[PDB]
C-alpha cells in the first residue's frame, strides 16, 4: 500500500488514457440521475471548465489525436472536483430510499 | 480568362450544365471503359477466349 | 381558374425560366436516350456508334 | 414556407437524416450500422428477383435454382450475391454487436432488446434460407437442427409435428419455409423502423461514452457522406467475394440433389451459425445443448444488467478491454471448433471455450469493472 | 414577420481600398436562426436568378 | 494567364494519363512474333574489326534470341 | 425535443473554422498520417494482440494433435 | 481407412483471378465426355444450345445434336415416338432411373456431372487425381472383387473401372490423345459445366476492380472535403475569471 500501490496508481492512470484527452476522473464519469444532478448542483465556473473539457476531449478523439505530454493530466494535479457534490446526492437518496422502506 | 476560370464558369458553375457534363461524360466513359477493359481482358487471356479461336471452325 | 399569373411579372420569370428549364429538359433527354441505348439518336453519335 | 420542416412526410425524414444532431467524434464503426439497413434492401430486391424464378417443390426446387444459374439473364449474378449479400450482413450484424458490447451501448436497454429481437429474426430468415435451394446440405441441416430442437419432452414432438408439417422434412416443410423466409424481412424492416425510433429519442452513443451535447454536428452532410463511403467500400467488399470468389464461404455439399439417404459424413450449418453449434455440442445433453444455445444468443439480453462501472465505455478500462478481446478470441475459436468434426481434442477445446464464454461474459466482466473502481480510488 | 422569426436584420455594403464586405447582419432569439439563414439566403438566390 | 496552374491541369488530365494510357496500350501491344529465316547478306552482319569487348562477335547490347551472329543463330 | 438550439448549455467558448473549398483535402497525409497510424498501434496493440496469439497458438496445437491422433501407432 | 489422401493444387490455365477457361481445352473435353464418359454418367442441366458460342459453332453444335435419337411425344395417336434431336434438347441420360443405372453398375450410382466439380472438395483438382490417380491395391489390405483401389476416393474403394488410358479416342484436331491429356481436358471442360457463367464473371470482376479503384479515391476525397472543414477546426475558452 505504502511503496507500489501508488506507484501502481500512477501507472494505472497513465494506461486507462483519459489523462492524454485533457480530462479529469470525474469529467468520465458515466451520467445516471445521482450524476446529473450532482452536476447540476455544481457552480459555473466548475461547470463551465467541465463542458470545455469534454468538448476539447471530443474534438481531439475526432481527429484520433491526443494532447502533447506536457499538457497531459497530471496524477497529483488531478482534482476530484464532482465527488462530495455526488457523495451528498447519493446520500440523500439513500435517506429517501431508506425512508420508503419503513 | 485562364483555363479553369472558364471550365468552371461555362461548366461547373451551373448545375443545370453541371448535370449536362455529367450525363455527357457518362456516355463517353462507358464507351472508353467498356473498350478498354475489353482490350485488357482479351490481351490477358491472349488465344484462349473463343473470338480468338472462332476462325478456324468458321 | 388560373388567372392569377395573368401579368407582366409572371411573363418576365417565364423568359428567365426558359433557358434553364429547356436546359433540364436537355439534360432529361441526354439521360434518357443515354440509359435506354435508344438506337434512332446513339446511331447519329460519332465515337458511341463502336458496337453496333 | 418550406417544405423541409413543415410537410409532414419531409419533416420525418428531415427530423432522422438531415438535421439530426449526431456525435461530432464517431468512428467507422458507426457506419457498419447504416450497412446492415443497406444490407436488408439488398437481400430485400435480391430475394424479389430470385423469387420470380424459384419454384418451391421439391421435385423442381434445386432444377428451379439450376435454370437461374444458367438460363436466366444474370441469374447466376443475383443468385451469388444474394448468399454473399446473407454472409455479408452477418458480418455487418456480428461487427454492430461488437460495437454496442464495446462502447456501453446496451444501456438504451429499448433499443437493446429491439436488437436482440432483430438478430433472432435474421437467424431465423437465413436458416429458413439456406433450407431453401434444397440440396444435400439444406435438408440434413434442417433435419439435424429441428430434431434437435424436438428434444423437449411432451412438448417438443408435437412441436417437431407441427414445423415439419409430417413425419420428417417434406415438401410441406419447403414450401412454408419459403413462405416464411419471404415474410420475415419485412418484420424485420418494421423491427428496424422501431429499433431507429427507439434510438432518436437519446441520440448516438460517442466512442469515449461521454455527453456529446457539448460539441454535434448536424447529419447531413458529414455522415451522409460518410455512410456513403462505407457503401461503396462494402460494395468492394461483397463485389469481391461474389464475382471472384462465390464459393468460398460457401459449402460444396449442398451442389449435390437431396437424397434422403445420403447422410454426408459432416453436417455443419453455415459459418455465421457454427460457434453457437459449438456451444450446442459442447454439452452431452439434448436439454442442456439446446437452452445453453437459447442462453448463448440471449446473453445480449442479459448483458444490460452486467454492468457495474461508473464508467460507460471500455475506452479508459484497459483490463476490460483485455477481457473483451479474449472473448472475441473465444468466439472465434468456436466458430473455427464448430467446423471442426467432434473428436479429440476438439471436445475439450469446445467445452473450456464454452465454458470460458459463459464464464466471461457473466463473471469476469463484472468482477473487472468493480476493481477499476476500486482502483481508480472511487469505490 | 409573419413567421415571428426576427427582433431586426439589416444589409450592408462595405467598401475598402479594393476590397469590401458584402452582406447581412440580423439579431434573432436562438429558435429562429436556422430558418432565417435559408430564408436570406433564397431572396440572395432570388436576385441571382 | 501567368499561372502555374493551368500547368498543373494540364500534367495531371493531359500529360501522366496520356502516359498511362500509351503505357497500357504498349502492353496491350506486348506481344512479339517470332525470329526472320536466317539468310546472310553481305550488307549486313558484317565484321570489318573483332569486337573489343568479351568474345569480340557479340554486341554490347547483344539477345540471343533476336539477335543474330554472322556464324548463323545459336540456342 | 432533441433539436439543435437547446441541446446543452456552453459558455465562454470561440470555435474558428475555414472554407472546405480553401484548406487541402489531405493536409500532410503521409508525413502526419504513419506517425499517428504507430501511435494508435502502440496505444492498442498490447490490449489486441496476444489473444490472437494464442488463437494461432490453439489451432496448430490441435491440428497437429488432430492429424498425430488420425495416424496409427507403430 | 480413415485418413484420406488430399488432392494437390494443378497450375491450371484458369487457376489465376483474371485468366479465363481455355475453350479449346472446353471443346477436346466435351468431345471426351460424349465418346466415353457419356455412358454411364448424366448431364442433365447442360444442354446442346450452351455449347454454341464457347466451343462450337451453330451449325457443328445443329449436327451434333441432330445426331442424337430424343424420345419425343406424345404423338397424336397417344404414344411416344423417336426423333432426331435439337439445339434446345438436354444431354441424353444414359439410363431412365437411378435403379437401372445401380443395376448396370454393381449397385453404385454413377453421379451426375453437371456439378460434379462444384460439389468436391479440389474440384477439377479431386477429378484429374481421381482419373490419373488409379494403381494397384497395397498389401494388407485386400478389396472385393469388381471394386478399384483409389487413393483419392474417399474410402478408397471405387465402383468405377478406369476409363483412362492412352489413345481411348481420338482427335480431330490432332492431339496427341494421352492419359494426362485427356485427363486435363475433361476437368477443364467439368469445370466449364459446373460454371458456364466463369469468364464472364471474371471480366465483370476486372470492370469491377478497375471501376472500384477508380472510385474510392475520390469519394474518399469528397469525405475528406466535407470533413476537413470540421478537422482543421480550432476550439479556444474565455473564462471571465
Ligand atoms: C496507407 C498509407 C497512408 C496512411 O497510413 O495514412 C494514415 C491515415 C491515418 O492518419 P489520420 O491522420 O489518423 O487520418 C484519419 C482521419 O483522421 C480520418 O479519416 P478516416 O480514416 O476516418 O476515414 C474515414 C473512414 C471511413 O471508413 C468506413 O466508413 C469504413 C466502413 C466499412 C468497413 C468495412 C466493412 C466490411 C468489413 C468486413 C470485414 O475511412 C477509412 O477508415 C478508410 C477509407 C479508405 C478509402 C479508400 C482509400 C484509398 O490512414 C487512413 O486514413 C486510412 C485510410 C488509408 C489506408
Ligand atoms: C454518389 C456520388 C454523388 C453524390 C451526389 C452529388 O454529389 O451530386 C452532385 C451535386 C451535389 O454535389 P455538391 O455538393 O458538390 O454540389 C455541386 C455544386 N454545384 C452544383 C454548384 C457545382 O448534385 C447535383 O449536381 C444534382 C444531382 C444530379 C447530378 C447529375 C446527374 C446526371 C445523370 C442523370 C441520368
Ligand atoms: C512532319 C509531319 C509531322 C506531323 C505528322 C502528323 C501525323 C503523324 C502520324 C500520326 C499517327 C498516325 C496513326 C495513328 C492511329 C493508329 C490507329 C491504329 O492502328 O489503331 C489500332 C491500335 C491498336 O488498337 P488497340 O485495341 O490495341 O488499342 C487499345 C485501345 N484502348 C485504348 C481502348 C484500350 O491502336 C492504337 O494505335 C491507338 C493509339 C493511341 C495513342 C495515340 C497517342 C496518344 C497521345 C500521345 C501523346 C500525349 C502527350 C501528352
Ligand atoms: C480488430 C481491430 C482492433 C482495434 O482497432 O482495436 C482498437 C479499438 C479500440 O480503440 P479505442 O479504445 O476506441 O481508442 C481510440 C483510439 N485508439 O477497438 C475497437 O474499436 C473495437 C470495438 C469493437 C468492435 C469489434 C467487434 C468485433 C466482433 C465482436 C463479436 C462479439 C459480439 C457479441 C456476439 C454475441
Ligand atoms: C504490468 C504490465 C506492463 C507492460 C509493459 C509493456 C511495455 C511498456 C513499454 C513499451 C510500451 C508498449 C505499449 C504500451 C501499451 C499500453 C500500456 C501497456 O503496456 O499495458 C499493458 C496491458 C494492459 O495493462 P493492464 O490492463 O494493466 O494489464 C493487465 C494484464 N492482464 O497488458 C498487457 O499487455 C497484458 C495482456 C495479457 C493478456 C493475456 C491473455 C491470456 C489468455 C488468452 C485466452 C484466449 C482464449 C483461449 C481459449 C480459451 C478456451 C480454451
Ligand atoms: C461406366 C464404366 C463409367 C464410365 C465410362 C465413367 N464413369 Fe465415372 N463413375 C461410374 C460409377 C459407377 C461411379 C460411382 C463410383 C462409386 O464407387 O460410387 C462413378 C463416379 C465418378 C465420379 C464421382 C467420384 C466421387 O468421389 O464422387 C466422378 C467425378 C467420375 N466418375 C468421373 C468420370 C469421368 C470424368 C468420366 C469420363 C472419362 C467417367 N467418370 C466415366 C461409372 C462410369
Ligand atoms: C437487423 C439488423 C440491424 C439493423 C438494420 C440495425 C440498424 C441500426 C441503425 C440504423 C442504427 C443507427 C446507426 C448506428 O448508430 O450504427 C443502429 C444503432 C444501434 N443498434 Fe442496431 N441494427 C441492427 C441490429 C442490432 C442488434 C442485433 C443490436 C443489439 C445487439 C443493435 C443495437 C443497436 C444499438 C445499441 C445502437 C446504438 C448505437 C450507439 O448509440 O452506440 N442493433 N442500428
Ligand atoms: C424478402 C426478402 C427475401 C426473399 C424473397 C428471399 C428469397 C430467397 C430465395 C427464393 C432463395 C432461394 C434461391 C437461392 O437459393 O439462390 C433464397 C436463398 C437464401 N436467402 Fe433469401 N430471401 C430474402 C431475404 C433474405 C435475407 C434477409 C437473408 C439473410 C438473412 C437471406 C438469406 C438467404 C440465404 C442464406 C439463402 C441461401 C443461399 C444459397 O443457396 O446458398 N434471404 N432467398
Amino acid at each position: 500500500s505504502s511503496k507500489w500501490l501508488d506507484g501502481f496508481r500512477k501507472w494505472y492512470y497513465n494506461a486507462a488514457g483519459f489523462n492524454k484527452l485533457g480530462l479529469m476522473r470525474d469529467d468520465t464519469l458515466h451520467e445516471t440521475e445521482d450524476v446529473k444532478e450532482a452536476i447540476r448542483r455544481l457552480p459555473e465556473d466548475l461547470y463551465n471548465d467541465r463542458m470545455f473539457r469534454i468538448k476539447r476531449a471530443l474534438d481531439l478523439t475526432m481527429r484520433h489525436q491526443i494532447l502533447p505530454k506536457d499538457q497531459w493530466t497530471k496524477y497529483e494535479e488531478d482534482k476530484f472536483y464532482l465527488e462530495p457534490y455526488l457523495k451528498e446526492v447519493i446520500r440523500e437518496r439513500k435517506e429517501r430510499e431508506e425512508w420508503a422502506k419503513k | 480568362p485562364t483555363i479553369p476560370s472558364r471550365l468552371y464558369s461555362l461548366l461547373f458553375r451551373r448545375t443545370s450544365t453541371f448535370a449536362l457534363t455529367i450525363a455527357v461524360g457518362a456516355l463517353f466513359f462507358e464507351r472508353a471503359f467498356d473498350q478498354g477493359a475489353d482490350a485488357i481482358y482479351e490481351h490477358i487471356n491472349e488465344g484462349k477466349l473463343w473470338k480468338h479461336i472462332k476462325h478456324k471452325y468458321e | 381558374m388560373l388567372s392569377r399569373f395573368l401579368g407582366p411579372r409572371y411573363r418576365e420569370l417565364a423568359r428567365n425560366w426558359i433557358p434553364t428549364a429547356g436546359m433540364w429538359g436537355t439534360v432529361g433527354a441526354v439521360g434518357l436516350v443515354w440509359a435506354t441505348d435508344w438506337r434512332l439518336i446513339l446511331d447519329w453519335v460519332p465515337y458511341i456508334n463502336g458496337k453496333f | 414556407t418550406n417544405m423541409r420542416k413543415t410537410h409532414p412526410l419531409f419533416k420525418i425524414i428531415n427530423h432522422s437524416f438531415i438535421d439530426l444532431p449526431a456525435p461530432s467524434n464517431i468512428s467507422s464503426w458507426w457506419n457498419f450500422g447504416s450497412l446492415l439497413g443497406v444490407c436488408l434492401m439488398v437481400q430485400i430486391i435480391t430475394g424479389l428477383f430470385l423469387a420470380m424464378h424459384y419454384t418451391s417443390d421439391t421435385m423442381t426446387a434445386f432444377s428451379s435454382v439450376t435454370h437461374i444459374c444458367r438460363d436466366v439473364n444474370y441469374g447466376w449474378l443475383i443468385r451469388y450475391m444474394h448468399a454473399n449479400g446473407a454472409s455479408m450482413f452477418f458480418i455487418c450484424l456480428f461487427l454492430h454487436v461488437g460495437r454496442g458490447l464495446y462502447y456501453g451501448s446496451y444501456t438504451f436497454m429499448e433499443t437493446w432488446n429491439i436488437g436482440v429481437l432483430l438478430l433472432f429474426a435474421v437467424m431465423a430468415t437465413a436458416f429458413m434460407g439456406y433450407v431453401l435451394p434444397w440440396g444435400q446440405m439444406s435438408f440434413w441441416g434442417a433435419t439435424v437442427i429441428t430434431n434437435l430442437l424436438s428434444a423437449i419432452p411432451y412438448i417438443g414432438t408435437t412441436l417437431v409435428e407441427w414445423i415439419w408439417g409430417g413425419f420428417s422434412v417434406d415438401k410441406a416443410t419447403l414450401t412454408r419455409f419459403f413462405a416464411f423466409h419471404f415474410i420475415l424481412p419485412f418484420i424485420i424492416a418494421a423491427l428496424a423502423i422501431v429499433h431507429l425510433l427507439f434510438l432518436h429519442e437519446t441520440g448516438s452513443n460517442n466512442p469515449t461514452g461521454l455527453n456529446s451535447d457539448a460539441d454535434k454536428i448536424p447529419f447531413h452532410p458529414y455522415y451522409t457522406i460518410k455512410d456513403i463511403l462505407g457503401i461503396l467500400i462494402m460494395f468492394l467488399i461483397l463485389m469481391t467475394l461474389v464475382l471472384f470468389f462465390p464459393d468460398m464461404l460457401g459449402d460444396p455439399d449442398n451442389y449435390m440433389p437431396a437424397n434422403p439417404l445420403n447422410t454426408p459424413p459432416h453436417i455443419k450449418p453455415e459459418w455465421y451459425f457454427l460457434f453457437a453449434y459449438a456451444i450446442l455440442r459442447s454439452i452431452p445433453n439434448k436439454l442442456g445443448g439446446v437452452l445453453a444455445l437459447i442462453l448463448s444468443i440471449l446473453i445480449l439480453a442479459l448483458m444490460p444488467f452486467l454492468h457495474t462501472s461508473k464508467q460507460r465505455s471500455l475506452m479508459f478500462r484497459p483490463i476490460t478491454q483485455i477481457l473483451y478481446w479474449i472473448l472475441v478470441a473465444n468466439l472465434l475459436i468456436l466458430t473455427w471448433i464448430g467446423g471442426q468434426p467432434v473428436e479429440h481434442p476438439f471436445i475439450i477445446i469446445g467445452q473450456l471455450a464454452s465454458i470460458s464464454y459463459f464464464s466471461i461474459i457473466l463473471i469476469l466482466m463484472p468482477i473487472s469493472g468493480i476493481i477499476e473502481d476500486k482502483m481508480l480510488k472511487l469505490y | 414577420v409573419a413567421n415571428k422569426l426576427c427582433q431586426s436584420f439589416q444589409t450592408f455594403n462595405i467598401s475598402y481600398s479594393d476590397t469590401g464586405l458584402l452582406g447581412a447582419h440580423f439579431v434573432c432569439d436562438a429558435m429562429s436562426i436556422d430558418d432565417m439563414v435559408f430564408f436570406l439566403q433564397g431572396q440572395w438566390m432570388r436576385l441571382c436568378t | 494567364g501567368a499561372g502555374a496552374n493551368t500547368w498543373r491541369l494540364l500534367t495531371f488530365v493531359l500529360a501522366l494519363p496520356g502516359v498511362a494510357l500509351c503505357s497500357l496500350n504498349c502492353w496491350m501491344h506486348a506481344g512479339h512474333h517470332e525470329r526472320p529465316e536466317f539468310i546472310p547478306y553481305h550488307h549486313l552482319r558484317i565484321r570489318t574489326k573483332p569486337f573489343a569487348w568479351g568474345d569480340g562477335n557479340h554486341t554490347l547490347f547483344h539477345n540471343p534470341h533476336v539477335n543474330p551472329l554472322p556464324t548463323g543463330y545459336e540456342h | 425535443g432533441r433539436e439543435f438550439g437547446n441541446l446543452a448549455r456552453i459558455r465562454h467558448v470561440i470555435s474558428y473554422s475555414l472554407s472546405p473549398f480553401e484548406q487541402r483535402a489531405f493536409p500532410s497525409y503521409f508525413s502526419k498520417g504513419i506517425p499517428n497510424v504507430l501511435r494508435r498501434t502502440r496505444e492498442r496493440i498490447l490490449r489486441v494482440a496476444p489473444p490472437f496469439v494464442v488463437v494461432y497458438l490453439i489451432y496448430t496445437w490441435g491440428n497437429q494433435e488432430f492429424e498425430q491422433s488420425k495416424r496409427k501407432n507403430p | 481407412s480413415d485418413l484420406e489422401l488430399h488432392p494437390p493444387s494443378y497450375p491450371w490455365s484458369h487457376r489465376g483471378l483474371l485468366s479465363s477457361l481455355d475453350h479449346t481445352s472446353i471443346r477436346r473435353g466435351f468431345q471426351v465426355y460424349k465418346q466415353v464418359c457419356s455412358s454411364c454418367h448424366s448431364m442433365d442441366y447442360v444442354a446442346y444450345r450452351h455449347l454454341v458460342g464457347v466451343c462450337y459453332t451453330e451449325e457443328e453444335a445443329k449436327a451434333l445434336a441432330e445426331e442424337v435419337e430424343v424420345q419425343d411425344g406424345p404423338n397424336d395417336d397417344g404414344e411416344m415416338f423417336m426423333r432426331p434431336g435439337k439445339l434446345s434438347d438436354y444431354f441424353p441420360k444414359p439410363y431412365p432411373n437411378p435403379e437401372a443405372a445401380r443395376a448396370a453398375n454393381n449397385g453404385a450410382l454413377p453421379p451426375d456431372l453437371s456439378y460434379i466439380v462444384r460439389a468436391r472438395h479440389g474440384g477439377e483438382d479431386y477429378v484429374f487425381s481421381l482419373l490419373t490417380g488409379y494403381c494397384e491395391p497395397p498389401t494388407g489390405v485386400s478389396l472385393r472383387e469388381g471394386l478399384y483401389f483409389n487413393p483419392y476416393f474417399p474410402g478408397q474403394a471405387i465402383g468405377m473401372a478406369p476409363p483412362i488410358y492412352t489413345e481411348v479416342l481420338e482427335y480431330d484436331d490432332g492431339t496427341p490423345a494421352t492419359m494426362s491429356q485427356v485427363a486435363k481436358d475433361v476437368a477443364t471442360f467439368l469445370r466449364w459445366a459446373s460454371e458456364p457463367e466463369h469468364d464472364h464473371r471474371k471480366r465483370m470482376g476486372l470492370k469491377m476492380l478497375l471501376m472500384m479503384g477508380l472510385l474510392l479515391p475520390l469519394t474518399y476525397a469528397m469525405k475528406r472535403h466535407k470533413w476537413s472543414v470540421l478537422k482543421s477546426r480550432k476550439l479556444a475558452y474565455r473564462p471571465p475569471k
